[PDB]
């Protein structure tokens, strides 16, 4: 009545430019450049 | 050479008494090539001991002698692990801890070559997580992984030669087989119970620093607390030294629903003979020793002398506890006592145990299986003569033998495992030279003959009951009941005739019999006496 | 600021004076002639007896009755999870100010107080002969290895509570960890009389009892 | 000498012999150092550092145990006060013991044999199985003894058994010895009573020849020999051979000579006392007797002693 169980943990692909730097990139993009 | 061992350490200062052959085995196996001069050890082509073992009852002092042996090396402090405290839920992550614990003299040995300092690793409680290496199934498997890691990281392809580890456990039989070969875990120690020499000396070093401040009163003798305390371990002497000192202390002490103290109490305080009598008596209480309750339930009204019979029985007993005293070739001696029902067969058991002033005394009765399985009985037994085995000397008492075995006339059946258990350990010799003895009682001895379990006891007592009416009379006189001429007149009635009755029965129709009004109890006390004496 | 009188107990007025003679002795003398005896504090009891006769009540009123910080609680069977090694956490987060404050300070903290309620629930034997119990066996090693070993506490007690003495580890009740033991067993008729004349009191004040009853 | 020490360690691994050596030359360091309340290091008598023999023998009885086979202590925990020769009967039983040992050693038809030592209890069996087995000098020697297996069941049992009997597969030439048989299987008169399981397991395990080119003998002792006759089991052993008991004045007197005991005066009593009738008793109640006897003042002994020996009285 009784089974203790491990777990195993992944990361995640943590990106600067998924969002609210693209947001950025247009920022830089649309304005800086134009 | 700086030396390994601190400059100032000396014996006096460590505070352990009573092991002195232990201590002086583990320094000259453990220590001895690390104080000699390195250039003829680099000759000879030695390499130094890694790894120490210590087991033994609770309570006797292993983490104190470890503990001071790792304050006595002037190298590092020590890194302790406190259990089973490396362990994780993470995949992979328990033998990552238990890597942390060397890399640093990994690296060391490279940078400093051979003249490294010695690193020292505790691991109190071992048998938490290094056991045997397939005997754990349906576990996640971290047992397996991290014993072969702690195998493989002592001694691997790669050499470590400033290391040197100490291990603590109460069941030296679970530990891995491969972790205690030449290798890893050489020396081996057993952490026993002191002698009397043991017990002043332990006496001496914790009644110190009341002495030098003149605390201890001259009344106290040191001589009479060691010889009176027989079988206790160190921790108990430290508990009977706090109690008295606590009894001292609450003396002076005034009033309990407002707390005062009194400062004139206070200024003279002093421990007495009192304190430490009544500590002995009511507080402390051993577990190898012998214990004043077991005494007080199966030998109830005392013992009288109604007649002859009754002294020869405890001749005898003295004669046999003499003959296992003092004796080599004859090491382990039993006797049964047998006769019939009711005749007090399980009370001069106990007075002959308790007159034989053995240090362990134990009764193993069936009071206390009640609704135990056949297994469940034979581990309690094995248990019992375990515990009696670890003493210089002892006395077992096996009581009601025909109840242990589950008998009854119809079939007739019984129990197998307990017969057989009980047949092997009449005959298994103690270990070393140590003695013993065991004293049975029954009260069917066909049907013990008839199982062939009377070839394992070394004789036979037997206690009889009442036969002739003037023991009758004496026993009536000595237990101080009717007298004057109701006493006559009973005389007159018995005396021409025979009379067979046990002793257990005689407590039950007197007491019967004087519930009646104060005319009539000696016609019931004879009407009751004739409707029982049967005699065969 | 504290009386008996005001503790609320009635009827275990014996076994309430060794309990302030052998756990509380020691701290209330003055603090330099205990220093020049060199004794070493009780760190333990054990409370016994029938189901319902005022144990919990005892808990209580000792914890609150010293200028301790606050009791703990462990509630039994509360420190048992499914992974690998998360009891002995739970087991070792309950010394963790205690060891903080040992470390920082010396023989100057206060006392703190650990109230564990069910101790036969978890601290089983740990028997021998092969086989593993299971997770049990862990968790009493990790609680015995705290109490005492290889790292010194001055400053700590706890109070165990059940009502089945003979289900406990032995090497767990021995001199140095959980020494005093207590039986609390029912009471007689002037244990009953005090118990009714508390319970009554604070109707008795406002002059709704009858003279009658 | 090398090859004494090479002849003496018997099951040792190479991790055996290196703690040895280590050992010992811990044990001559030590003397230089003197442990008192100051650790010191004489440099006189140093740099003269030698190793003993004395020093090897030493570290050899304290200090190392293998753990393959039987040691020295197991030989002295069964035949515990020695063999004296109470007669001839004595010398009959090594000697057939030898025959036997002698033939399983330089023969091939014949790789497997057994023998079974018979006679009344409380006679000596089970401490001259365990001297015949130390005197053939085999490689690999191991005794199955019943009181390391109390309170197992059935299975148990089979498992330790077959776990013994397998150890000793793996070598060149092997003794085994089985002692108390009538207590391995259990039996008990009421019934009977016993486990089956366990006769199985040995008499399948009596008749299976080893691996091939390797040599076995097993030796095993009991008490009531018509039982395992009646379970079938008597035609499953090669052999067999009889212990007997005292049954003359004159070996008893032989054998109160020689254990040192009732000397002078007193001996000359007990014999006026004893050559006029016949006895019975076994080799182990004698040395009972006899240490119950002594336990009176200095009188009133041998009275005692010829009591005892009377009421202890029977025959075949
Ligand atoms: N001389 C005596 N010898 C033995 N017991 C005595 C004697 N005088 C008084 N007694 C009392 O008699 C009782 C002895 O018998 P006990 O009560 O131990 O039962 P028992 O003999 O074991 O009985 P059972 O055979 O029924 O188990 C005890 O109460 C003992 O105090
Ligand atoms: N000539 C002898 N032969 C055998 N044993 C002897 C002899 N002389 C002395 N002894 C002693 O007799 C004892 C051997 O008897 P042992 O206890 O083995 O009897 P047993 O027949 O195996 O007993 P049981 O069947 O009751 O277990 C040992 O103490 C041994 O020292
Ligand atoms: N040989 C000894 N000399 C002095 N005191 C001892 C000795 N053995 C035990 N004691 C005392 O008893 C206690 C033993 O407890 P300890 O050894 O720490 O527990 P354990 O036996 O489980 O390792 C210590 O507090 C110590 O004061
Ligand atoms: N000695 C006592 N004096 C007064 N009340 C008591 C006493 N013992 C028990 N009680 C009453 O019992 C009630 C509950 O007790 P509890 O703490 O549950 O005991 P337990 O934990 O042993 O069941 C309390 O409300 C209290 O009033
Ligand atoms: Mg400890
Ligand atoms: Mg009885
Ligand atoms: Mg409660
Ligand atoms: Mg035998």
């Amino acid at each position: 009545i009784i089974m203790d169980s491990s777990i195993s943990k992944q990361a995640l692909s943590e990106i600067e430019t998924r969002h609210s730097e693209i947001i950025k990139l247009e920022n830089s993009i649309r304005e800086l450049h134009d | 050479r700086q030396s390994i061992i601190n400059p100032d350490w000396n014996f006096e200062k460590m505070g352990i008494g009573g092991l002195d052959k232990e201590f002086s085995d583990i320094f000259r196996r453990a220590f001895a090539s690390r104080v000699f001069p390195p250039e003829i050890v680099e000759q000879m082509g030695c390499k130094h001991v890694k790894g120490i073992l210590l087991y033994g009852p609770p309570g006797c002092g292993k983490t104190l002698l470890a503990r001071q042996i790792g304050k006595m090396l002037n190298a590092r402090e020590p890194k302790v692990v406190n259990g089973p405290e490396i362990l994780n839920k993470y995949v992979g992550e328990s033998e990552a801890n238990i890597r942390k614990l060397f890399a640093d003299a990994e690296e060391e040995q490279r940078r400093l070559g051979a003249n490294s300092g010695l690193h020292i690793i505790i691991f109190d409680e071992i048998d938490a997580i290094c056991k045997q290496r397939g005997s754990m199934a349906g576990s996640t498997g971290v047992h397996d992984t991290v014993v072969n890691q702690l195998l493989s990281k002592i001694d691997g392809v790669e050499q470590l030669n400033n290391i040197l580890v100490i291990g603590m456990t109460n069941r030296p039989d679970l530990i891995d087989e491969a972790l205690l070969r030449p290798g890893r875990l050489e020396v081996k120690m057993e952490i026993g119970l002191p002698d009397e020499k043991g017990r002043l000396q332990i006496l001496h070093i914790h009644t110190a620093r009341m002495r030098g401040h003149q605390l201890l009163s001259a009344d106290v003798d040191i001589k009479e607390l060691a010889v009176e305390t027989k079988n206790f371990s160190g921790a108990e002497l430290e508990g009977l030294v706090r109690a008295a000192q606590s009894t001292a202390m609450n003396r002076h002490i005034k009033a309990s629903t407002k707390v005062e103290v009194d400062m004139e109490k206070a200024e003279s305080l002093q421990v007495t003979r009192g304190d430490f009598l009544a500590s002995l008596e009511n507080d402390i209480k051993p577990a190898f020793g012998t214990n004043q309750e077991d005494y007080a339930s199966y030998i109830m009204n005392g013992i009288i002398k109604w007649g002859d019979p009754v002294t020869r029985v405890l001749d005898d007993g003295e004669l046999l506890v003499q003959q296992t005293k003092n004796s080599d070739r004859t090491p382990l001696v039993s006797v049964l006592l047998e006769g019939p029902p009711h005749s007090g067969k399980t009370a001069l058991a106990a007075k002959i145990a308790e007159e034989s002033n053995f240090p362990f005394i134990k009764i193993c009765s069936p009071d206390k299986m009640i609704g135990f399985s056949e297994t469940a009985k034979c581990q309690a037994m094995k248990k019992i003569f375990d515990d009696a085995y670890k003493s210089q000397l002892s006395c077992v008492v096996v009581d009601d033998i025909e109840r242990l075995l589950d008998y009854v006339p119809i079939g007739p059946r019984f129990s197998n495992l307990v017969l057989q258990a009980l047949l092997v350990l009449l005959k298994k010799a103690p270990p070393q030279g140590r003695k013993l003895l065991i004293i049975g009682t029954t009260s069917r001895k066909d049907v013990l003959q008839e199982m062939e379990m009377l070839n394992a006891f070394s004789t036979t007592i037997h206690v009889p009951n009442i036969a002739t009416g003037e023991q009758l009379l004496e026993a009536l006189e000595l237990l101080g009941n009717f007298k004057d001429k109701e006493r006559t007149t009973i005389a007159q009635q018995v005396k021409g005739k025979k009379v067979w009755i046990g002793i257990k029965k005689l407590l039950m129709l007197i007491e019967m019999s004087l519930q009646m009004d104060p005319e009539y109890r000696v016609r019931k006390f004879l009407a009751l006496l004739r409707e029982e004496g049967a005699s065969p």
